[PDB]
């Protein structure tokens, strides 16, 4: 048995704030106007950041029970998605930009500098408005980052599937408490659950980019990032 | 072998 | 007006008659497969479902109450995440196979008969357990397969009040879903659960399409067979974006 | 498009 399923619904929200990694800055020539620069900024900035990712998902209730094996393909399928989600929510404050780190404020007009970024971009800046729009609170946040954590890889069992919908349970119970009626938790749930979609979409057109020859030569990539980018290219044409 | 499964063990 | 002013099972009702009809393939049982023939049966299948695709769409309610350009974004978006649950939808009752036609029953070992396609063909296997294991009813499947196209390419996109009524379309299909539920016997937080774990699998079924159309739009996959026009149009959608 | 055109009918 899992503990993840005997933890209430505060205690799972509670859980899920205190593993929250912090918000990392860039390096301190800044803002980048070239494919180099941008680049070397943001794999610096992703690198660092999956080594917080590794350690906050061996927090998330449940992931600890999974075997070495299923939180490895979870990681490398997840990856992207998860800095994309945490981008947004950083960005919410922020409309027209993206917040990559609080001393790393991009607009699309820096998108341009690397080719194929400014599409994604445009997704991400969008991503953060629809958030902005539906008021996301940061416990909604955790829940749907720790979902993307579990199920973006589910499809390779019973506990992960267990697990996802007692973080289902915790989102309402979240809305419930919020004062929203049966019929507007029902509908908030599905907005939120509907932007995942869109969330996995730009990874997997994000990630086209990123494992593609052009983009691995433009700056020299760390073991770990190359590493999880190869897990995705495996299956690419 | 993979650097992940180093960094999911401690 | 119409989506909006729906009930529920008028919904359902709007959605059930407006499904399009199953097709059959070219296969010849007597013409052993092969990477060509295997890519030419389902493109001549895909390229004439998409005719039925579109005319499906256009009794979506709240479609037709769109720009004909956002028409297009949504059906350029969408087209292959549609195609794909129909299939596993039609998968269901076929444990470990995919019912491509009803002359057209494959496993996954025929999936590698094509570079890169057994990998997709046993996640629609997983995603077509999954509906069976969850007993999908076909009232569900027409509200998610709406949801699709409604969704896809919403972000994609005066026009953010084009976004805003999708919006309240989706809601409407989401209140369907639940009436459904409840219509069902399930409690709350059974439906809610449910609600949940079906719009999840509308991930994987993005990842899906993703995946495969990256392959579809490779300089090898359209060099197999001659594609038809309209098909070539709805891969280089996009292939226009891809690096 | 031919995707516009068959919407249009
Ligand atoms: C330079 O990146 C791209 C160039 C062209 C197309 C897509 C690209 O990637 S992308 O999806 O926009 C991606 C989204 C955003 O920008 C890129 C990026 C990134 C990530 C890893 C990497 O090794 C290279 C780039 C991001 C990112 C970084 C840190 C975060 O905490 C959150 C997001
Ligand atoms: C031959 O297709 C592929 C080869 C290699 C990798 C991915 C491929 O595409 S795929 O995602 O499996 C795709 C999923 C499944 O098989 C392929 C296909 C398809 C679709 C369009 C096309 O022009 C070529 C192939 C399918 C399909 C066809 C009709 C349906 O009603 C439903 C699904």
């Amino acid at each position: 048995n899992s503990l993840a399923l005997s933890l209430t619904a505060d205690q799972m929200v509670s859980a899920l704030l205190d593993a929250e990694p912090p918000i990392l800055y860039s390096e301190y020539p800044t803002r980048p106007f070239s494919e180099a620069s941008m680049m070397g900024l943001l794999t610096n900035l992703a690198d660092r950041e999956l080594v917080h990712m590794i350690n906050w998902a061996k927090r998330v209730p449940g992931f600890v029970d999974l075997t070495l094996h299923d939180q490895v393909h979870l990681l490398e399928c997840a990856w992207l998605e998860i800095l994309m989600i945490g981008l947004v929510w950083r960005s919410m404050e922020h409309p027209g930009k993206l917040l990559f780190a609080p001393n790393l404020l991009l607009d699309r007009n820096q998108g341009k500098c690397v080719e194929g970024m400014v599409e994604i971009f445009d997704m991400l800046l969008a991503t953060s408005s629809r958030f902005r729009m539906m008021n996301l609170q940061g416990e909604e946040f955790v829940c749907l980052k720790s979902i993307i954590l579990l199920n973006s890889g589910v499809y390779t069992k019973d506990h992960i599937h267990r697990v996802l919908d007692k973080i289902t349970d915790t989102l309402i119970h979240l809305m419930a408490k919020a004062g929203l009626t049966l019929q507007q938790q029902h509908q908030r749930l599905a907005q939120l659950l509907l932007i995942l979609s869109h969330i996995r979409h730009m990874s997997n057109k994000g990630m086209e980019h990123l494992y593609s020859m052009k983009c691995k030569n433009v700056v020299p990539l760390s073991d770990l990032l190359l590493e999880m980018l190869d897990a995705h290219r495996l299956h690419a044409p | 072998h993979k650097i992940l499964h180093r960094l999911l063990q401690d």
